[PDB]
Formats: C-alpha cells, sequence, structure tokens
C-alpha cells in the first residue's frame, strides 16, 4: 500500500 | 525481533473507515511502535487503540526497548 502524501507544511 | 520504539506524530492522521486496520492520531501524540522495517508501522495509542500507521507521519524518538 502506498504511503499517504504528507500534509501541507 | 521483539523491539518496541517510541514515535512522535509530526502531523495528524485520519484513518479511513474503508481500510479498518489503520488508526488515527493527533499531531505531537506519542505512540508506541514496532515492526518498523517497512513503510506502514504497527502502533499502540495511550488509549489502547492498536493498528497500523503511515511511517512518514511520525518521527522516532526512543527505543529500542524489550
Amino acid at each position: 500500500k502506498p504511503l499517504p502524501p504528507l500534509p501541507l507544511a | 525481533d521483539n523491539f518496541i520504539y517510541k514515535a512522535k506524530a509530526l502531523y495528524p492522521y485520519d484513518a479511513d473507515d474503508d481500510d479498518a486496520y489503520e488508526i488515527s492520531f493527533e499531531q505531537n501524540e506519542i505512540l508506541q511502535v514496532s515492526d518498523i522495517e517497512g513503510r506502514w508501522w504497527k502502533a499502540r495509542r495511550a488509549n489502547g487503540e492498536t493498528g497500523i500507521i503511515p511511517s512518514n507521519y511520525v518521527q522516532l524518538i526512543d527505543g529500542p526497548e524489550e
């Protein structure tokens, strides 16, 4: 399963 | 092997209801984690909740511990 994108920095 | 580690959430995560092995957590929440060889880690929250977490959302802060 791919990792979620990181949220807004 | 048996090791458990401590991780601090860098951001909140909301687990989907559709994938029911994931757990949610809050930014700055401290989690106990294990099986950290891959990308999704095993976690336990202070409240006893247990499941998998995206490793890119957390930072390792202690461990290993038996």
